[PDB]
RNA sequence: AGCCAGGAUGUUGGCUUAGAAGCAGCCAUCAUUUAAAGAAAGCGUAAUAGCUCACUGGUCGAGUCGGCCUGCGCGGAAGA
């Protein structure tokens, strides 16, 4: 759960979300690309 | 201190040793001597006189 | 001599192994040698005396069961009903199976949740390889077990125990279980007429088998090592006990049905002779363990295998060329050492008061040649030194380690003629401990650990030529003059038999000729005691062309100390480096192991020396430097499920970074 | 064609009987052991003759059958007999580290026309044309 | 863009062959048929497999896809 100011992908299947503002990237290959506010 | 007049050595620097009686009149401060074919100190291996001292254990025949 | 029975109850860690064995002590009335009485009727119910060999509960220090196994003839093989088979239930079969020493397995934690006897049967089939045999089995479910089936005799006893589970009842199999459980039934009649063909035709002309024929046909082959025997229990909640000492004496072997050892010999032509297992044969033993007890004295145990003793004569025991004599005898029923002057052939004793009797001394009695046995090879993996908190208190513990170099053979010492400190050595983390907490609670040191240094040598790479060393020292009467230009090398590495060379290389006769060997020898003084780190320096090929000398001062004392004032800026212009001690290890880590221990291995700065595939050794070679060499056995047990070990073979050297130049700190 | 119940695509290296030095551990942890292999091995590969490589077509499965199959050797070790220079590098394009006449590589592909079949002579001696261009044994018809 | 089906690789292509066997890194980066297909974009294997992408082949059945420049906001943004 990176707060880090800048999300960008880093897998493929990563894809960037608009969840209660906060801009979010999740991805399903390696659970540890999670992060926010980017 | 001690002397172990002879040519071998194995002992440690903390092993037990033994002592007995002897001078030197080389070393000023030496009074005592080792006892080689005692406990954990070993004797020299192949001087066949003297083997009453040195511990060699009488070679075979 | 067929009433004796010599049984060891060798188990995993938790598996029931100590709770059992006082399930044993408690139904068989009504330390090391613990005796029993027991009437089967195998044997037409005359008293049998079982003689429990302890087995080592840490089966990690592998010495200790290896001893154990000969002394037993009988092997009870302790399992866990949930667990299945374990990491070190494979371990204690490797020494069991050496040893030809047959078994019968025992599936305890009945009574606890999760449990089914057919998990351990197929875990026996598929791991260990063996051809299992279901003796009884469970009447109901891990709460509802109460009955135990032996269905050799085809009758039933359950348990509701009413008085710690003694008395029992006669029953038959309800009907609910009867057709499923009826399977095993059917595995029996198959599984026993391979051993003698007359068992083969009762099968295929159809008569069923009464109880004490198939007796006959396990019996010996769990003599000859063909079908293990699997019989179910629980300790903990006692069900299942009064027909376990029936499995074993109805099935496994006795000092008079057990082969004779074929033993080497050590006079004449070097053939094989017996130590028959008649009662009235020149006697031989064994002697296995070595306690100070608490106020009866230093027990020496032995095994009695064969012959009589009138205890009170000398021992002719022919591995130390001494004689020796006896105190007494002593076995004990609880742990009571009620007292016996009777050597029985068969039985087991625990001698008294023997001072040089280490472990692994074959003696002799009736003082006959030995039937020499030879068996102290497991090897310790850790290297690692200890810091008592006083000298005199360290030569105890040295007395004690010399007492424990005596008492168990890979727990041996090291002495360190040359740091200060001494080696404890084991094969796990746990048997090192329990030896320091040994000595500390028993032998009452303690002990501030502290891990090894390391052998540290040294070499030199740029190819300087001029160096030179003058000494000048005239200063009175008589003094010293000398000046020897030397020259070196980035020698060589593994060509040469010893690491520096020398070689006259005089011009004319400005030196004489007699110093010119002296001069070898001051740098053979001058060689090991490096300027670096105080650690021995090697890999120099050291040449010498010009000189200089005198009429006066020609003390060939001089002639070794400028030497070392040329070997002083010799060093120091040949920018070296220090060599660490490189090992060569090799570990078979089996199948799912491999990403773990390469891993384990490439981060312990090793190279990829490559493998091969024995059956099912996948085996990797690599060399390791020795600077974090600190537990590396534990660390390959922690990722290994245990199993696999190391050995290795300190071969050759390296170029070292600078952070172990970074360790030379003084 | 099968991908895996017995199969490996290695063991090209036939200079000596019990190939464990070169190959070693992938024939023993997948299946294929050695005590019935080189025993019937080396009643298929004295057949033709000593001192080449060998492509194994192993068509094997668990119920112990080893019926053989066997290929004319692969094109990344055939010129190691055929060019006869024992050099195979690893820079094609900057320098010339050996010679074929084009051929030299119709007479051993030949028996890669006799024994693999891609489509036809030409196109098929075409198919080993940038596998032999990649060491830096170039040709020169 | 999805649903069913291949992933069209001869080849373990050199090296350092100890494993770098499309996927360590450096070179080449050819040719099968070239309807889709690179001797290779990725997770993942000690080493393979395996999961899939390239390409939607058939189906579905209308626009859809990646950037350049600007108007305006969002995250970046915690003090008694
Ligand atoms: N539920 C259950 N627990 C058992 C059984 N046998 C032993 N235990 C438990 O296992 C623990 C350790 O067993 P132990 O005899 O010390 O095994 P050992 O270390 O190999 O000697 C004890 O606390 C027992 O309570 C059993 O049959 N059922």
């Amino acid at each position: 759960m990176k707060v880090r100011a800048s999300v960008k992908k880093l897998c493929r299947n990563c894809k960037i979300v608009k969840r209660d503002g906060v801009i979010r990237v999740i991805c399903s290959a390696e659970p540890k690309h999670k992060q926010r506010q980017g | 201190t001690s002397y172990i007049g002879g040519e071998g050595h194995n002992l440690q620097e903390h092993s037990v040793i033994l002592i007995r009686g002897g001078r030197v009149k080389d070393l000023p401060g030496v009074r005592y001597h080792t006892v080689r074919g005692a406990l954990d100190c070993s004797g020299v291996k192949d001087r066949k006189q003297a083997r009453s001292k040195y511990g060699v254990k009488r070679p075979k025949a | 001599i067929a009433r004796y029975r010599n049984i060891g109850i060798s188990a995993h860690i938790d598996a029931g192994k100590t709770t059992t064995t006082e399930r044993i002590l408690f139904y068989t009335g009504v330390s090391a040698a613990t005796t029993a009485f027991w009437s089967g009727m195998a044997k037409q119910y005359e008293p049998h005396r079982i003689n429990i060999i302890d087995t080592p509960g840490h089966v990690d220090f592998t010495i200790e069961v290896e001893r154990s196994m000969r002394v037993l003839d009988g092997a009870v093989m302790v399992y866990c009903a949930v667990g299945g088979v374990q990491p070190q239930s494979e371990t204690v079969w490797r020494q069991a199976n050496k040893y030809k020493v047959p078994r019968i397995a025992f599936v305890n934690k009945m009574d606890r949740m999760g449990a089914n006897f057919l998990k351990v049967v197929n875990q026996i089939k598929t791991r260990l390889g063996a051809n299992p045999v279901p003796l009884q089995l469970a009447i109901g479910a891990e709460e509802h077990f109460t009955g135990v089936v032996d269905l050799v005799k085809m009758k039933a006893i359950n348990w509701n125990d009413a008085d710690q589970g003694v008395t029992f009842e006669y029953e038959d199999i309800p009907a609910d279980m009867v057709e499923l459980a009826n399977e095993w039934h059917q595995n029996l009649i198959e599984s026993a007429a391979e051993a003698s063909e007359e068992l083969m035709e009762k099968y295929l002309g159809g008569e069923e088998l009464t109880e004490a024929e198939i007796k006959g046909a396990l019996r010996q082959r769990v003599l000859n090592n063909e079908i293990i025997l699997v019989t179910c229990g629980s300790a903990f909640k006692n069900k299942g006990v009064q027909a376990m000492l029936d499995a074993v004496i109805d099935y496994l072997p006795s000092p008079v049905d057990v082969p004779a050892i074929n033993g080497i010999l050590d006079d004449g032509k070097d053939t094989p002779a017996e130590r028959h297992a008649s009662d009235d044969e020149p006697f031989s033993a064994l002697a296995f363990k070595i306690a100070t007890d608490p106020f009866v004295g230093n027990l020496t145990f032995f095994r009695v295998y064969s012959g009589v003793v009138n205890s009170g004569d000398t021992v002719l025991n022919s591995v130390k060329a001494a004689r020796e004599r006896f105190g007494r005898i002593v076995q004990m029923h609880a742990n009571k050492r009620e007292e016996i002057k009777e050597v029985r052939a068969g039985d087991i004793a625990a001698a008294i008061g023997l001072k040089d009797v280490t472990t692994g001394d074959t003696l002799c009695d009736p003082d006959a040649p030995i039937i020499l046995e030879r068996m102290e090879f497991p090897e310790p993996v850790i290297s690692i030194a200890v810091e008592p908190k006083t000298k005199a208190d360290q030569e105890k513990m040295g007395l004690a380690l010399g007492r424990l170099a005596k008492e168990d053979p890979s727990f041996r010492v090291w002495t360190d003629e040359e740091s200060n400190q001494t080696i404890i050595a084991g094969m796990g983390e746990l048997h090192l401990d329990i030896i320091v907490d040994r000595m500390k609670r028993e032998f009452n040191v303690e002990a501030n650990v502290g891990k090894p240094q390391v052998a540290y040598r040294e070499t030199i790479r740029q190819k300087v030529t001029d160096v030179e060393g003058k000494h000048a020292k005239q200063s009175g009467g008589r003094g010293q003059y000398g000046h020897v230009v030397i020259d070196m090398y980035p020698l060589e590495p593994g060509s040469n038999p010893k690491g520096y060379e020398f070689i006259n290389d005089i011009k004319g006769g400005v030196i004489p000729g007699e110093y010119i060997p002296a001069v070898d020898k001051g740098i053979q003084e001058q060689l090991k005691a490096g300027p670096l780190a105080g650690y021995p320096v090697v890999d120099m090929g050291i040449r010498l062309h010009f000189g200089s000398y005198h009429d006066v001062d020609s003390s060939e004392l001089a002639f070794k100390l400028a030497a070392s004032i040329a070997f002083k800026e010799g060093f120091k212009k040949a920018k070296p480096v220090l060599l660490e001690p490189i090992m060569k290890v090799e570990v078979e880590t089996p199948e799912e192991n491999t990403g773990d221990v390469i891993g384990d291995l490439s981060r312990r700065r090793g190279m990829l020396k490559g493998q091969e595939s024995e059956v099912t050794g996948v085996k990797i070679h690599a060399e390791v430097p020795l600077s974090e060499m600190f537990g590396y056995a534990t660390q390959l047990r922690s990722l290994t499920k245990g199993r696999a070990s190391y050995t290795m073979e300190f071969l050759k050297y390296d170029e070292a970074p600078s952070n172990v130049a970074q360790a030379v700190i003084e | 064609a099968k991908k895996v119940q017995a199969y490996v695509k290695l063991q090209v290296a036939a200079g000596m009987a019990n190939p464990s030095p070169p190959v070693g551990p992938a024939l023993g942890q997948q299946g294929v052991n050695i005590m019935e292999f080189c025993k019937a091995f080396n009643a298929k590969t004295d057949s033709i003759e000593k001192g080449l490589p060998i492509p194994v077509v192993i068509t094997v499965y668990a119920d112990r059958s080893f019926t053989f199959v066997t290929k004319t050797p692969p094109a990344a070790v055939l010129l190691k007999k055929a060019a006869g220079i024992k050099s195979g590098s690893g820079k094609p394009n900057k320098d010339k580290v050996g010679k074929i006449s084009r051929a030299q590589l119709q007479e051993i592909a030949q028996t890669k026309a006799a024994d693999m079949t891609g489509a036809d002579i030409e196109a098929m001696t075409r198919s080993i044309e940038g596998t032999a261009r990649s060491m830096g044994l170039v040709v020169e018809d």
